[PDB]
């Protein structure tokens, strides 16, 4: 998985 | 088993000096270590890739003093770091303000003589036999199909934990637990187009693992089924969530009734106890006793007891998630829910996944879902998909690159329902969920 | 250097030689690598709800990380505390991943300067206590004063002073010191019976003065607190956003995480040594389009994604990525660089002592193109304007991007018209970057608020971009 957020 | 009863001998120890410490000069405390031992190797085309060796500690403590709190944490647990520690939090609930819902869980609520739940099951496996492992399940994989033409590796990891809890209320309790796997990835082309895909076994012991060569013949068929998908048009249609994904959809449910949301109104369940949520013939129970569950737990994060219950029964929420603090907020007690949901068991309505598929006819199947795209506070749901298309109650193509958007309280409502073939797993187990209709957008 | 060699070196009882000792034990098996990496770090944060400081915490950790490397292999092992025992047990347990002797032929140790990018003051120290908790008490008043709607407010407030040093085989002796510093506001708005949410927030490598320093004219605490409101009532009166194709123009700032998931993974050395980017083997091919120059920058003074050198030693570089829609090159750790015949970049980065680096991102941004931001809307006959996202997920091998909106109009007739619901977008990277049409002269950066997660790792990053228009993108809303 590759996740990205504030 | 000497190595670990070393360890534990030494956390409950640390558990003790922590609150001994704290005692003078707070009125109460919680004190938390762990301990996680064990070995983590991959494989690329079958040799050798990672060896990585793993060695994990910590220790938390919370005080509380005049209803202020204060916490901290460290990976040493030498006398004089664990001094530092509890000075560090007491320190800090000097200046924290006073919140009467904050302080250690309630003396009759505790685990005090907590059950052994059998979690504990230890392989002596060295970093060769390992990799060995992960080899034959990565090259079962590749050998299946000659459009098969990279790869992500096979993986196996096995570790061992040990935890322990007190609090000022004299509880002192630990467990021990082990935890292996196994799994491979291999990527598939055809006309350019290049799919990954994977498969796992995971359990409590060795021997309940599934084969390296099951692991690797699974993970070639989920692969190559992703070939040449298609980007459906935009429409309205039914939708089956099939079992690996149908168990998130009921973990959205978690948030929603979880205390800290509803004590500040900020679920879109706010006015729903009691009231009917899903289907009059559908029943979610929690099982936190189960004998070597995968989420089983002898009591929760608080050292409160963890107990048989039916969250859902017959469609209807009957309670709250709760800990000592959102508990406090509403005027109820704790339900033994500090860090999470402790096995949650759906039944299937007597329908295989193919059966499903006759009942619907035609309309989309999802097994991939990305994105974040669900709002706590009012149930929109909208989250990109990835699965296949069925016309005349048969798979028909792979499909990708859409969306599939509704409203969560209207989706668990209306369920069609669930199958009989269960995804065994995870933490939530249930099969494949038909929904009625969502918004598919595409083309 | 000198300052961190006697905090994590001589108070610890290790000298230089002891560096020798511990790589020679590395160099007896044949390997083309091996490196010590030390490391220390105190985190704090606070948090203001109710009306009052409910909560504080103050986390301590340290340890030492050993890694073997040949070719494409990695032995790895560490300790959660920094002592000579420590170093033998991890390095003789790392080295096993190789059986043969080596030559024990390693480069003598030496340190070179570098660029600072950042102060080595130390922000849990450089304020006092009741300084910080004034910030989150005047972010409480000012939420709440902005409109009697508000509700609820949470606003925390965290800081790290992390020390790290390097010493590898191939010569390389380095160190750095590194603050970081968060603020985060959230908000409930209620209006006859109906909620909603908004946030606002940033910070950066440098103390908690910032967040009263001035941003146009205005307290910057101030500012981002109305914000948070301003965002919330957004949310409260918009409608069901449209299903379906059509054109989207995405606002400056952290829009560009979009960028980061659509080609910056993409673009990372480890996916295009094993084969596994759509972007492999593409050097020199249109991967966008002509209007599109897209750059990963280490370099940028006080900045959240920075790196004045990275977990492997290397000074942080301005890296252009696509030029004019041309791919230039990746994102290298030392290992990749190797395998694929190509240098060091500065992007060889690791959560922490306890975890392998890998090939990471810094700060990635769209440089700024001709049109005006309005020139851009004005084009639209019927679309979206995404100004601001939430976060999301991309898969490189099918080249697949998920991103959610945070806030979103409607455009009719080229004019932003109607507030709408919260939207997942989903597209093909490539496809997406050719569909670039318009690139605005409005570039600006993230204000501090990105985290990246990949195999596990989460690290902070900066994303930046111009306003800029895609001609087609599905919207996933329900009308
Ligand atoms: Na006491
Ligand atoms: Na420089
Ligand atoms: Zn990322």
């Amino acid at each position: 998985v590759l996740e990205d957020r504030i | 088993i000497s190595q670990v009863e070393a360890q534990r001998k030494i956390l409950e120890e640390a558990v003790s000096t922590a609150l001994e410490l704290a005692s003078g000069k707070s009125d109460g405390a919680e004190v938390a270590v762990s301990k996680t031992t064990g070995i983590s190797v991959s494989t690329r085309y079958g040799e050798v890739e990672n060896v990585e060796f793993n060695s994990d500690g910590a220790l938390g403590i919370t005080v509380y003093h005049q209803n202020r709190k204060g916490s901290a944490s460290s990976t040493d647990l030498s006398p004089q770091a664990i001094a530092r520690t509890v000075q560090a939090a007491l320190d800090i609930a000097r200046y924290t303000s006073p919140d009467p819902c904050a302080g250690v869980a309630d003396k009759e609520l505790l685990a005090f003589d907590a059950p052994d739940l059998d979690l504990f099951h230890p392989a002596e496996v060295s970093p060769d036999e390992a990799i060995e492992l992960a080899a034959r399940a990565e090259q079962a994989a590749l050998q299946a199909d000659k459009r098969i033409t990279n790869t992500e590796g096979g993986s196996f990891n096995s570790h061992y934990g040990v935890k322990v809890f007190g609090n000022s209320h004299g509880m002192l309790q630990g467990y021990c637990s082990t935890r292996h796997s196994l799994s491979s990835c291999v990527i598939a082309e055809e006309n350019g187009d290049m799919e990954r895909d994977y498969a796992y076994t995971i359990g409590r012991a060795m021997s309940d693992l599934q084969t390296p060569e099951w692991v690797g013949a699974d993970c070639a068929r989920r692969t190559l089924s992703r070939l040449s998908p298609r980007k459906l048009s935009t429409m309205k249609a039914p939708v089956i969530f099939a079992n690996e994904v149908a168990t998130g959809l009921f973990g959205h449910l978690v948030g929603a009734i979880a205390g800290g949301s509803v004590y500040r109104k900020s679920t879109f369940l706010l006015d729903s106890l009691g009231k009917q949520i899903l289907p009059d013939w559908l029943t979610i129970e929690e099982h936190p006793h189960l004998l070597k569950g995968l989420a089983s737990t002898p009591f929760d994060s608080e050292g409160v007891r963890t107990e048989r219950r039916d969250i859902i029964k017959d469609g209807i929420l009957t309670q709250w998630l709760l800990t000592s603090y959102s508990a406090r907020k509403l005027g109820l007690k704790s339900t033994g829910h500090a860090g999470g949901i402790h096995n949650w068991r759906i039944a299937g309505q007597g329908l295989s996944f193919e059966q499903m598929l006759k009942e619907m006819g035609t309309g989309l199947v999802v097994t991939e879902l990305m994105g974040q795209g669900v709002s706590a506070i009012t149930g929109d749901y909208s989250r990109g998909a990835a699965g296949f298309w069925v016309e005349n109650g048969e798979i028909q193509y792979p499909v990708s690159e859409i969306t599939i958007a509704g409203n969560l309280k209207d989706m668990w409502r209306n369920i069609v329902t669930v199958g009989n073939d269960i995804e065994t797993r995870s933490n939530i187990q249930c099969g494949s969920v038909l929904l009625p209709e969502m918004k598919i957008a595409g083309q | 250097l000198n300052l961190v060699s006697e905090q994590l070196l001589a108070a610890n009882g290790l000298k230089h030689q002891d560096l020798f000792a511990i790589l020679g034990q590395l160099a007896e098996r044949r390997l083309d690598y091996g490196d010590l990496y030390f490391q220390s770090s105190y985190h704090e944060s606070w948090v203001l709800e109710d009306r009052i400081i409910k909560d504080g915490s103050y986390n301590i950790d340290q340890g030492v990380g050993v890694r073997a490397i040949s070719g494409e292999k990695t032995g790895f092992a560490y300790a959660d505390q920094i002592s000579l025992l420590a170093l033998e047990q991890s390095a003789q347990a790392a080295r096993t991943i190789v059986r043969d002797s080596g030559d024990g032929k390693v480069q003598t140790l030496g340190a070179v300067e570098h660029s600072p990018l950042y102060t080595s003051v130390d922000p849990l120290q450089s304020m006092s206590r009741e300084e910080k908790l004034d910030i989150l008490r005047r972010v409480d008043k000012v939420a709440r004063e902005a409109d009697k709607r508000v509700q609820e407010v949470t606003a925390s407030l965290s800081g790290v002073y992390e020390l790290i040093l390097v010493a590898a085989t191939d010569g390389t002796l380095a160190a750095d010191v590194r603050p970081l510093v968060r603020l985060s506001v959230s908000v409930l708005v209620e209006e006859d019976g109906k909620r909603e949410r908004g946030a606002s927030g940033g910070g950066g490598r440098f103390g908690y003065e910032f967040f009263l320093a001035d941003l146009d004219g205005e307290v910057r605490a101030d500012a981002w607190a109305k914000e948070a409101v301003r965002m919330a009532l957004v949310n409260l009166s918009a409608v069901a956003a449209p299903a379906g194709t059509m054109p989207v123009v995405l606002g400056a700032g952290w829009p560009g995480v979009l960028l980061h998931a659509a080609v910056g993974h993409g673009l990372e050395g480890d996916f295009n040594r094993r084969g596994t980017s759509v972007f492999s083997g593409q050097v020199g091919e249109l991967v966008a389009s002509e209007l599109c120059t897209v750059v990963d920058d280490g370099t940028m003074v006080d900045r959240r994604g920075s790196v004045a050198i990275d977990d492997e030693g290397t000074p942080g570089q301005y890296n252009v990525l696509i030029e004019n829609g041309i791919l230039k090159g990746y994102m290298q750790d030392k290992l990749n660089a190797r395998l694929m015949g190509m240098t060091p970049t500065g992007n060889g980065r690791r959560e922490s002592y306890a975890h392998l680096p890998m090939p990471r991102m810094t700060n990635t941004y769209m440089l700024p193109g001709k049109s005006t931001p309005q020139e851009i809307i004005e084009s639209v006959e019927y679309g979206i304007y995404a100004p601001n996202f939430g976060g999301g997920q991309v898969d490189i091998t099918s080249d697949k991007f998920v991103f959610s909106t945070s806030e979103a109009y409607l455009i009719e007739n080229g004019k932003v018209t109607k507030p709408v619901k919260g939207a997942t977008l989903i597209g093909s990277g490539i496809e997406t970057m050719q569909q670039i049409s318009m690139v605005g002269n409005d570039l600006k950066l993230d204000n501090g608020v990105g985290v990246c997660g990949k195999e596990g790792q989460s690290l902070p990053v900066g994303v930046g971009q111009p306003t800029l228009k895609v001609d087609n993108l599905t919207v996933g809303g329900t009308a």
